[PDB]
């Protein structure tokens, strides 16, 4: 699968300078001339912010400091006049292939130093390893039979992120073919809900899963996420701790 | 692949021409079940396509909206539909020279709404094809050129979608392909039936069953170019395909003539240099 790389894994800058952040592809990443990227900010303790698509696009919303560019295998990210609110967390991600994939992420840090949609994700936090386990992603403020993408994704520790699967409004689901044979994805409309089904958790699982709506153009965009659910598999039962 | 999608095309089309020629002129009565015959060939088309999806790009999910493939879909059928009311108001070469007419409002749709900026050397070459391929071909008041001017237009558009579709959503070539004849059934089933044409039709065939044996021949054979013409509509977009369809009529007109030794007129013979100069121009900077 394509593997994505961020040359600078942690950058001081002042503010106001400009700052570039590249990112690099295995592989081409141009379906008929269209660089299919996306950029997200996550701030600590936060679910990463979706910026850019297509490498060049900033979403509605966005201050214009943000821009893309870049084509072929390498891209860029650049922020003219930085500010204390873009002090983050930088995630270049590809939709060229069915494994979508999340760079490394390059870090930014300063020198001195009703009307939405709502998504709430429920789970055990605390799990022997071999045992069967399920997440919960309940959808308010909206409808799961609507035209979306609702996406399973985890982090691990050290903020790399990786796209477990989704599923479709139309039931047609997607997996990542690494975990196609441990995980299956299923959704119930009268709740409202969509499950993920591990099986057979290793220590390798510990990680923050999020629940996230995604719509597809010019690749995949996680546009809103959840709140992320911690899942810590363990041999021993934490306590007094 | 620019030469084996012409030569494919080239070949598929010429037969498909053949045999549509050969069930129309049959004059077994006579068959005035034109919509129903575009039916028959939308129908086998997606089966086709249904097939080649499940036995080669299983994997693929589409992302295409369905409102994308309707709007293409009623495109091509409104094409198809002016063409041929503009053929029966007006003398058929005049039809055929106008549909030959493609690339240009292909290219001015395109650059007008997806904004789409093209060399001046593709621009020149463009219209130099153009003009050389209506030269040669036979080269001599409105209300029946205005039917041909709406149907040059809604090309156009049905390049514009196509472009659209394949640029922001990656549509596969099956996928595009099944979903606009699926579509295009539908329109013309429902059209087949309100204007009852289904009923004379069937009865035409089982008169003489015949028919049936080389109308299936026939929709194979569509079957075949439409693949390879998705094929170069994802591949190199709706402006490449434009023109690899003019280049195809244009050198299927001159083997025919050059077949027949029928005195090639000095026009004609601008009009073929013409193409050519374009098309080298053209494939020494695509
Ligand atoms: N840009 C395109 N998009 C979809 N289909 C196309 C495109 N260009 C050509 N085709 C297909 O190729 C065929 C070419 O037919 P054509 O030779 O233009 O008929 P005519 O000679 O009556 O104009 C059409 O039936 C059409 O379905």
């Amino acid at each position: 699968d394509i593997v994505m790389t961020q040359s600078p894994a942690s950058l001081t800058v002042s503010l106001g300078q400009s700052v570039t952040i590249s990112c690099r592809a295995s592989e081409n990443v141009e379906y008929y001339g269209t660089s299919l990227m996306q950029w997200y900010q996550q701030k600590p303790g936060q679910p990463p912010k979706f910026l850019i698509y297509g490498a060049s696009n900033i979403e509605s919303g966005v201050p214009a400091r943000f821009s893309g560019s870049g084509s072929g295998t390498d891209f860029s990210l650049n922020i003219h006049p930085v500010e204390e609110d873009d002090i983050a967390m930088y995630f270049c991600q590809q939709s060229r292939k069915v494994p979508y994939t999340f760079g490394s992420g390059t870090k930014l840090e300063i020198k001195g130093s009703s009307g939405e949609v709502q998504l709430q994700e429920s789970g055990p936090g605390l799990v022997k390893p071999s045992q069967s386990l399920s997440l919960t992603c309940s959808v308010t403020g909206y409808s799961i039979t609507s035209d979306y993408y609702w996406n399973w994704i985890r982090q691990f520790p050290g903020n790399k992120l990786e796209w477990m699967a989704y599923i479709r409004y139309d039931g047609t689901s997607d997996y990542n073919p690494s975990l196609k044979n441990r995980i299956s994805i299923t959704r119930d409309t009268s709740k409202n809900q969509f499950f993920l089904k591990l099986n057979s958790v290793a220590t390798e699982d510990t990680a923050t899963y999020y629940c996230a709506r995604a719509y597809y153009y010019d690749g995949i965009n996680f546009d809103y996420w959840g709140q992320g659910t911690t899942l810590t598999v363990s041999s021993e039962n934490l306590y007094f701790q | 692949r620019l030469p084996l999608c012409f030569l494919g095309v080239f070949v598929c089309y010429f037969y498909y021409g053949i045999l549509q020629a050969k069930i129309t002129r049959g004059k077994y009565e006579t068959f005035t079940f034109a919509l129903t015959l575009v039916f028959i060939q939308c129908v086998i088309n997606a089966v086709f396509a249904k097939i080649l999806i499940q036995f080669f790009d299983t994997a693929r999910v589409d992302h295409t909206r369905s409102w994308l493939y309707a709007a293409c879909s009623i495109s091509y059928l409104g094409a198809m539909v002016s063409s041929n009311s503009a053929l029966q108001f007006v003398n058929y070469p005049t039809q055929v020279l106008g549909k030959s007419c493609k690339p240009i409002p292909v290219m001015l749709l395109g650059v007008t709404l997806l904004k789409k900026k093209y060399p001046l050397a593709k621009y020149l070459c463009v219209l130099l094809i153009v003009a050389g391929v209506a030269l040669f071909m036979y080269k001599p008041v409105g209300y029946g050129e205005l039917l041909l001017l709406l149907s040059l237009t809604l090309d156009g558009l049905t390049g514009v979608s196509q472009d659209h579709m394949r640029a922001h959503y990656q549509t596969g070539s099956n996928h595009m392909m099944l979903n606009i004849n699926l579509w295009s059934t539908l329109l013309l089933g429902m059209g087949i039936l309100f204007t009852g044409e289904l009923w004379e039709f069937l009865s035409f065939a089982e008169r003489y069953p015949a028919i049936i044996y080389n109308i299936l021949l026939f929709g194979l054979t569509s079957a075949l170019g439409q693949s390879f013409i998705f094929m170069t509509v994802v591949y190199f977009g709706p402006l490449t395909c434009s023109i690899i369809t003019t280049t195809r009529k244009f050198f299927t007109i001159l083997a025919s003539v050059i077949l027949f030794a029928n005195p090639i007129s000095p026009m004609q013979w601008v009009g073929t240099v013409l193409v050519f100069l374009g098309l080298g121009l053209d494939a020494k900077f695509g």
